[PDB]
Order: C-alpha cells, then sequence, then structure tokens
C-alpha cells in the first residue's frame, strides 16, 4: 500500500472507463439498450426518436 | 488531413484524421436444427375426409 | 401528384407508412414537406355495374 | 358423388388454415433455415437471440451444457455456443484504430507518412513499430532528437535527397 | 412447521457465461435466514414463484399439479415421474380431493437432497433444479449451492396455486437485489443478499 496513490490514480481511470462502457446498456429512455434491434424491430418513423 | 483541420495549409506535426475499420466480407446466420415439423400431413394426406 | 384508391387506404398517404399502395403503389419520403389531400368521390368514381 | 359427374358435381377436398395470434406466447413459427459459418474473417454474426460484428476464433474456455453466451467483466458479448455445433466461439472485434497523418509543415513540402494505430502491418519501406503500423517513413539506425512523436520512443522527422525517416 | 433458510435459493439468473466477476442482479429469490415451510398434500399458494426442497430415502415424492382451480374448469400442469417416465401435461384434468398414488390438452411431454424453483414470467414456466447427496433427517443442510435450469414452458398457463403429489420445504420468492461471485469456471459459488444485513449492503 506504500505506492497507494500511483495505485489510485490507475484504479481511478480504469472505473471511468468501465462506468463509460456501462453506459452502453442503459436504454436512456429507449425501448432496448441494444441499437441493432431497435432499427431491425421498430418502423423507421419511430427508430429514429 | 487539410480537411479535418480546415485549412489549405498544416503546420508540422501528427494529426488523427479518420478510422481504419476492416469491413466484414459476408454475412452469417446461424440457428438450432430444425425439427418439430407441425403434422400437415396428418390432415391433407388424410385417408377420409 | 394525383390519384384515386379506397378510404381505407387514405391512411397509407403520409410519411413512414406501409402496406400495398404504400409500398408498391405511391411512397412518400419520410421527411416530406408539403400537404395531403383527400376527398370522396363516390358520386363521381362509382358506377352501378 | 358418381365418378361421370361433370366437374361442378365431382367431390372436391378443402382445408382452410386459420392463423390465430391472442395475446399469449407464440408457438408456431416458420423454418428461419441457417448457414454455413467462417471463422479468423471479419463478420456480421447473428446467433440465436443476439446480433454483432467480429471475428469467431476457437475457444480456450469450457461452456456448460446450459450456457449459450459469454460476457466480459463491463457487461461485453464474449464467446458463444454455436446452435448447430456444440463447440464454443470467441468473438474478438475485427482489427480498428485511428489513422494519423505524419506530415512535416505544408510550407516546406507535401510528402507525408500515415500511421495506422494498433494493427498489424499486413491488414492494411513499412515499419512495424509498437504503436502501429509506418507506411512512408524510412527506418534508420542512427538515434536523433524527437521531432514529430510517434510513441513507445519512435519519433519520425524529415531530414536528409531528403525524405521521412523514424 | 418452519425451518430456516440458510444460504439457500440461488439460481442461475440467466444463461450467460461469466469468469471470476462479481454481478448484482435483481429478481425473485428467497431472502436469507428467512422462513420456509416444513412438511411431513396441503395446497398452497403459488404468489411469485416457489423453491421446493425434497429429502428422499424411498422416492416418496413423485409429481407436482399447479393451476387456479385443478378441477377441470381450466387448464393445469401436471408433473409426474411415473418410475421411470417424466411426463409433462396442461390438459383441462379432473382432479381428485387427494390425487394420490398407489404405495383440452395444449402441450405434452415425455422423458437425497433435491432442490427446485418453480416461476412463471411473462408466460413462460421457468424450472430450475439441482440434486446432491445427504446425510440428514431433521432440517434442511447449511451450505450454498446453485441451481441450474432445466426447463423453460412456453405453456403460457397463469398459476395461482399448486400442490405435490407424494418430509419437504416451501418458500417463496422475493424481488431482492443479489450479488453473485462467479468463479474461472463460470458456475456461482457463493452470493450476497443486498438487503440482509449492513455489511452485505
Ligand atoms: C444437426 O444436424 C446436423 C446435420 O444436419 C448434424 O450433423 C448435427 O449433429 C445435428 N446437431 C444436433 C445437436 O443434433
Ligand atoms: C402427402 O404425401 C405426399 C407423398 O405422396 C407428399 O409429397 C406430401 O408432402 C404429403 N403432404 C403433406 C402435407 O406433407
Ligand atoms: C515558410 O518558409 C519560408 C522559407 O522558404 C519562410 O520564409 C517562412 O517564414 C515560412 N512560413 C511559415 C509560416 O513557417
Ligand atoms: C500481429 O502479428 C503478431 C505476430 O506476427 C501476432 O502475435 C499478433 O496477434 C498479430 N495481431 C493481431 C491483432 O492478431
Ligand atoms: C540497422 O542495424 C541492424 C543491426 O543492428 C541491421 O540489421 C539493419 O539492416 C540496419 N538498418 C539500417 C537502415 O542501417
Ligand atoms: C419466522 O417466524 C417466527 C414466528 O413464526 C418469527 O419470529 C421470525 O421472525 C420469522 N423469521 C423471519 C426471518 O422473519
Ligand atoms: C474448471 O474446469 C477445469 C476443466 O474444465 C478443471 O480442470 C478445473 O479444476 C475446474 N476448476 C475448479 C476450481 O475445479
Amino acid at each position: 500500500s506504500a505506492l497507494g496513490k500511483l495505485q489510485d490514480v490507475v484504479n481511478q481511470n480504469a472505473q471511468a472507463l468501465n462506468t463509460l462502457v456501462k453506459q452502453l446498456s442503459s436504454n436512456f429512455g429507449a425501448i432496448s439498450s441494444v441499437l441493432n434491434d431497435i432499427l431491425s424491430r421498430l418502423d423507421p418513423p419511430e427508430a429514429e426518436v | 488531413t487539410k480537411c479535418t483541420l480546415k485549412s489549405f495549409t498544416v503546420e508540422k506535426g501528427i494529426y488523427q484524421t479518420s478510422n481504419f475499420r476492416v469491413q466484414p466480407t459476408e454475412s452469417i446466420v446461424r440457428f438450432p436444427n430444425i425439427t418439430n415439423l407441425c403434422p400437415f400431413g396428418e390432415v391433407f394426406n388424410a385417408t377420409r375426409f | 401528384d394525383s390519384f384515386v384508391i379506397r378510404g381505407d387506404e387514405v391512411r397509407q398517404i403520409a410519411p413512414g407508412q406501409t402496406g400495398k399502395i404504400a409500398d408498391y403503389n405511391y411512397k412518400l419520403p419520410d421527411d416530406f414537406t408539403g400537404c395531403v389531400i383527400a376527398w370522396n368521390s363516390n358520386n363521381l368514381d362509382s358506377k352501378v355495374g | 358423388f358418381q365418378p361421370t359427374n361433370g366437374v361442378g358435381y365431382q367431390p372436391y377436398r378443402v382445408v382452410v388454415l386459420s392463423f390465430e395470434l391472442l395475446h399469449a406466447p407464440a408457438t408456431v413459427c416458420g423454418p428461419k433455415k441457417s448457414t454455413n459459418l467462417v471463422k479468423n474473417k471479419c463478420v456480421n454474426f447473428n446467433f440465436n437471440g443476439l446480433t454483432g460484428t467480429g471475428v469467431l476464433t476457437e475457444s480456450n474456455k469450457k461452456f456448460l451444457p446450459f450456457q449459450q453466451f459469454g460476457r466480459d467483466i463491463a457487461d461485453t458479448t464474449d464467446a458463444v455456443r454455436d446452435p448447430q455445433t456444440l463447440e464454443i466461439l470467441d468473438i474478438t472485434p475485427c482489427s480498428f484504430g485511428g489513422v494519423s497523418v505524419i506530415t512535416p509543415g505544408t510550407n516546406t513540402s507535401n510528402q507525408v507518412a500515415v500511421l495506422y494505430q494498433d494493427v498489424n502491418c499486413t491488414e492494411v519501406n513499412v515499419f512495424q513499430t509498437r504503436a502501429g503500423c509506418l507506411i512512408g517513413a524510412e527506418h534508420v539506425n542512427n538515434s536523433y532528437e524527437c521531432d514529430i512523436p510517434i510513441g513507445a520512443g519512435i519519433c519520425a522527422s524529415y531530414q536528409t535527397s531528403q525524405s521521412i525517416i523514424a | 412447521a418452519y425451518t430456516n433458510s440458510f444460504t439457500r435459493g440461488v439460481y442461475y439468473p440467466d444463461k450467460v457465461f461469466r469468469s471470476s466477476v462479481l454481478h448484482s442482479t435483481q429478481d425473485l429469490f428467497l431472502p436469507f435466514f428467512s422462513n420456509v415451510t416444513w412438511f411431513h398434500n396441503p395446497v398452497l399458494p403459488f404468489n411469485d414463484g416457489v423453491y421446493f426442497a425434497s429429502t428422499e430415502k424411498s422416492n416418496i415424492i413423485r409429481g407436482w399439479i399447479f393451476g387456479t382451480t385443478l378441477d377441470s374448469k381450466t387448464q393445469s400442469l401436471l408433473i409426474v415421474n411415473n418410475a421411470t417416465n417424466v411426463v409433462i401435461k396442461v390438459c383441462e384434468f379432473q382432479f381428485c380431493n387427494d390425487p394420490f398414488l398407489g404405495v383440452n390438452c395444449t402441450f405434452e411431454y415425455v422423458s437425497n437432497l433435491r432442490e427446485f424453483v418453480f416461476k412463471n414470467i411473462d408466460g413462460y414456466f421457468k424450472i430450475y433444479s439441482k440434486h446432491t447427496p445427504i446425510n440428514l433427517v431433521r432440517d434442511l443442510p447449511q451450505g450454498f449451492s446453485a441451481l441450474e435450469p432445466l426447463v423453460d414452458l412456453p405453456i403460457g398457463i397463469n398459476i395461482t396455486r399448486f400442490q405435490t403429489l407424494l418430509a419437504y420445504y416451501v418458500g417463496y420468492l422475493q424481488p431482492r437485489t443479489f450479488l453473485l461471485k462467479y468463479n474461472e469456471n463460470g458456475t456461482i459459488t457463493d452470493a450476497v443478499d443486498c438487503a440482509l444485513d449492513p455489511l452485505s449492503e
């Protein structure tokens, strides 16, 4: 743990990236977090929204 | 680089302009083995109607 | 653009619509800009036979 | 029915197929055949319920008899079970990377070099560096002060009849 | 009677592989150290899924009945293991007052401690199971073990009540959040109920 600071820096960055990646799994109000499913399932007028 | 920087002249340096991505050469679709055919034979081929 | 359809198909004359008329007869763009006007013409286009 | 009847009086067998769709789970679907699978090539794939783009490779994992889709730590699909062949395929997303353009100032010259970041030189006077594939740069042994940084200790610059060197 | 459900009732919530990962998922689980009813063929509710467990030395317990009325008025699941053959039917069976065995059909299929999890979500009847040896009579064994999925019936019949066909234990799922530990081999080796205690929180 003596080198904590350095390790800490690394840790923080990783978490950030992880969080960013996890944001791809959120629907943000859409019907599905997967873009391909929305494209293939809905008609263009609503798939656009 | 000229267009990505919006200028007709570029200073010395290294710039990022686009992304190289290999495109998928063809498509593949995989589903389980087709079994359990609906018994349409028992209907269309019945001996008595 | 002038033509004649049946009443049930009037809904199909609109951007982002599907069906017989929309798919195979007259297709508007999804970003269509303009007006659609439809009126019954039973007195004019119908015949006893 | 007598066999000597005219067609209008001869018997015809009729079958009426009705297709009912209720608010209950569907149990009658059509074949939805499949095709062959290819490995070591970038493909757009659609397995049982999932779709994606990537390269399918022979795996090293031991999926359970009931497991279908892998998953990495960051909720990303990692491996799949082929529905027909009982083999587990790793999904490695197809190669990609930035295309950096190393240039001396256009004032001096118009010759340039191209660095494809983090790829082998096979998938594109070629230099394979830890930063990627560099094209148009003459690789020399003599060391000099860094002018245009590339990465991993490699720098490029325009030097003497004159050309770009890394 | 009542018994403690120490750490039992954890089942693979899907068919997704994960290695050396701590995953947080919310679903219907059996709360840790809760009460489970202990019996030595009463009809019980099926609120939101049922965890069922049996200790056997002579194969007394045979099958299950699920439904709403189970009196030939509406379809009802009947699952029976006749001594070599597993049979599942969903006919509108007319049941007896005490349907014991000697000491309109829309689907039909034919094929110590045992744990099963039956639940019904969006018209799908998930049946998870697990078998293990045991040397104990008077109570459930303390320990951890995961239940794999065995059957996913597309039956679509909504269930409210169920009954057994023959000591066993019955517990009722609740909508809790759990943390599951997947080892390198894809199997669940430990779980933490996220609402059990401050330390688990
Ligand atoms: C699926 O069918 C192919 C031939 O069509 C056969 O080689 C393969 O073993 C079958 N798979 C299963 C799981 O039955
Ligand atoms: C009836 O039998 C014939 C063989 O003579 C076959 O070609 C046909 O597919 C059968 N009908 C159906 C509906 O399968
Ligand atoms: C371009 O190069 C010329 C020498 O030919 C020099 O006089 C001029 O200052 C340079 N301009 C810039 C912007 O570097
Ligand atoms: C690039 O080539 C090296 C050896 O030539 C190989 O080990 C490496 O896996 C290749 N890169 C990729 C992305 O496969
Ligand atoms: C650089 O030196 C290596 C040996 O250290 C030699 O193989 C290579 O050909 C040399 N390249 C140039 C451009 O001198
Ligand atoms: C089980 O029931 C007893 C009384 O019947 C009660 O005291 C106890 O709190 C219950 N267990 C739990 C976990 O609530
Ligand atoms: C995981 O499986 C491999 C073989 O599939 C086995 O050698 C290994 O012991 C297993 N891991 C554990 C912890 O048992």
